[PDB]
């Protein structure tokens, strides 16, 4: 198990790991997290007492390197730091133990919920979408804008998930017009699995990458492309079975983690009718249509 | 964006436009079958595709043979009405290419943007107007080409006859559209408005039968009569 050590906690702030979260007040002797489970990415993050604006917080992967937090009072914000001296790390980090100055990442042991959440999610490919590359680890927030929401305006703070666009050149090929605006499946399997994805691994993986970085961001142009890899998918009459089973139980977790509150800004009515009720998958995600509908059936 | 009654003085000006109606694409008669089931039996259809400014109408025709053993034909006839257009535009030289093209049918909107994605330039929009651009087919000359076709043909007219010689491109465009929406409404009365008089023909390069500029207004005031006689018929007014 591994620690994200905080120098300390000087501004009163709401400190999220993964789906857990907790308050921390002004000058608290508050010191990090111990015990995060090693194997998974993890996102620390950020919502400040005084200003709930921007939201904001870092991926990360404990085996790439020893990482910490401190509060920087000239930009206003905690940032992740990496520690290159292990002996000067491992003491910092034993002393904060000792003293008993740190939360522990409350995992149950029967709970798979985050290990379900970021699956196909790897910090490679996450360093790939945000790109900083003196960084091991990845800042987002919630007013980042992507690549494609940039193209319809930093573009070295951009979000580079892959463009999707349903009506394109590289969604239609020339003399399939009709046939590939109405099934999609050419776009799916040769143009984006075959093509640019190279596997569906690293297509779930961005799809649950933009998931996390809407919900815990509420990132917008996360959100959308969550639902456009969704939608990808539902209208395509021909996707492989393992992608469809594997997608039920990757849109199962999202749909059953997401804030019952939050549901009126994270869900697209238009793109969740279309892909549970019309689409040629309408009947392929039995699992999330049954929690969709007990659990939202307003949206529905 | 859309067109509608705020930008009407837009159909005239000097950037190249086409209205598209596909109205008349798939047309079929409903019969009963010798088992007494219900059968359809397609006819002959047209794209109708105008500039408004000019009169020019590229009528393509749409022979039965495009749909033989194809499905969800109404869908169908959507993208082929989009295919053609999008060939028409490609087989005008460039500087006869439209700015826009206006779809008088929301549902043409996705058909023909897609269709058009390697012309990025030209405007694809809905319209707000009512058009009676489905009565093309009540045009004697326009319902005859489009019954006798054999095979895919591509036909062009002057919808406006020799009008532009006299009137404003923005007067025509209301006579057309006053007769075509008489047209609809009462066809047969409509059609004795036009031909009453035995001593005004239509000339064998025309359309429309050649009225002087007063009898213009008088045809054009029957037509109005033609159109509120049907308004109160139809309410009981
Ligand atoms: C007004 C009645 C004249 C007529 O029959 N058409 C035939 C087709 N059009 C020639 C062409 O297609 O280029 C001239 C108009």
């Amino acid at each position: 198990m591994n620690t994200v050590p905080f120098t300390s906690a000087p501004i009163e702030v709401t400190i999220g790991i993964d789906q857990y979260s907790f308050n921390v007040k002004e000058n608290q002797p508050f010191h990090g997290i111990k015990d995060i489970p090693i194997g998974h990415v993890h996102v620390i993050h950020f919502q400040h007492a005084d200003n709930s604006s921007m939201r904001y917080g870092y991926w990360f992967d404990c085996r790439m390197g020893n990482f910490y937090i401190q509060y920087d009072p000239k930009d206003g914000l905690y940032k992740m730091m990496e520690e290159r001296d292990g002996a000067k790390f491992e003491n910092i980090v034993h002393n904060f133990k000792e003293r008993q100055m740190m939360v522990s990442y409350p995992k149950i042991d029967e709970d798979d919920t985050w290990y379900n959440l970021t699956e196909f999610v790897q910090m490679d490919k996450i360093r790939k979408i945000v790109r900083k590359d003196e960084n091991q680890f990845s800042y987002v927030d919630s007013s980042m804008t992507t690549v494609q929401e940039n193209e319809l305006s930093d573009p070295a703070h951009s979000l580079n998930y892959t463009v999707i666009n349903f009506k394109s050149r590289e969604a239609i090929r020339p003399g399939h017009e009709m046939e590939d605006f109405l099934d999609k499946s050419y776009y799916l399997n040769t143009v984006m699995l075959q093509g640019i994805f190279k596997n569906s691994s690293n297509y779930f993986g961005e799809l649950q990458f933009a998931f996390l970085n809407a919900m815990f961001f509420g990132n917008y142009g996360s959100s959308l492309q969550w639902h456009a890899m969704i939608e990808l998918i539902c209208s395509s009459a021909t996707v492989p079975k393992h992608m469809l089973d594997k997608l039920d139980e990757i849109l199962y977790y999202q749909i059953k983690t997401l804030p019952e509150q939050y549901s009126d800004i994270l869900l697209n009515e238009r793109v969740w009718n279309i892909c549970l009720y019309s689409s040629f998958q309408k009947n392929s995600l039995h699992n999330t249509e049954k929690i969709m509908e007990n659990k939202y059936p307003e949206l529905l | 964006g859309a067109m509608n009654s705020s930008n009407y003085a837009e159909l005239f000006n000097n950037d190249i436009k086409l209205f598209v109606d596909d109205t008349n694409v798939y047309r079929v008669t409903v019969h009963k079958t010798f088992e007494g089931n219900v059968a359809t039996k397609a006819i002959n259809g047209c794209i109708f595709t105008l500039n408004p400014k000019t009169g020019h109408l590229f009528l393509k025709i749409i022979h039965t043979s495009v749909w033989a053993g194809q499905k969800r034909l109404s869908q169908l006839a959507k993208w082929k009405t989009a295919e053609e257009v999008s060939a028409l535009v490609r087989s005008l030289p460039k500087e006869e290419q439209p700015k826009q093209i206006i779809v008088t049918r929301k549902a043409m909107l996705d058909p023909l943007e897609v269709h058009m994605l390697d012309f990025p330039n030209i405007a694809i929009r809905p319209t707000e107007l009512r058009l009676p651009f489905s009565a093309a087919m009540s045009i004697d000359k326009l319902s005859d080409v489009v019954m006798k076709a054999t095979e895919p043909q591509m036909v062009l007219f002057n919808i406006y006859d020799d009008w532009l010689d006299r009137i404003s491109s923005y007067t025509a465009f209301s006579r057309l559209t006053l007769l075509l929406r008489a047209l609809k409404t009462n066809e047969e009365s409509a059609k004795m408005i036009l031909l009453s008089d035995p001593t005004i023909t239509i000339k064998s390069y025309h359309l429309w039968p050649s009225f002087t500029d007063e009898q213009w207004i008088t045809i054009e005031s029957q037509m109005r009569d033609l159109i509120l006689t049907e308004y109160g018929r139809k309410y009981n007014v």
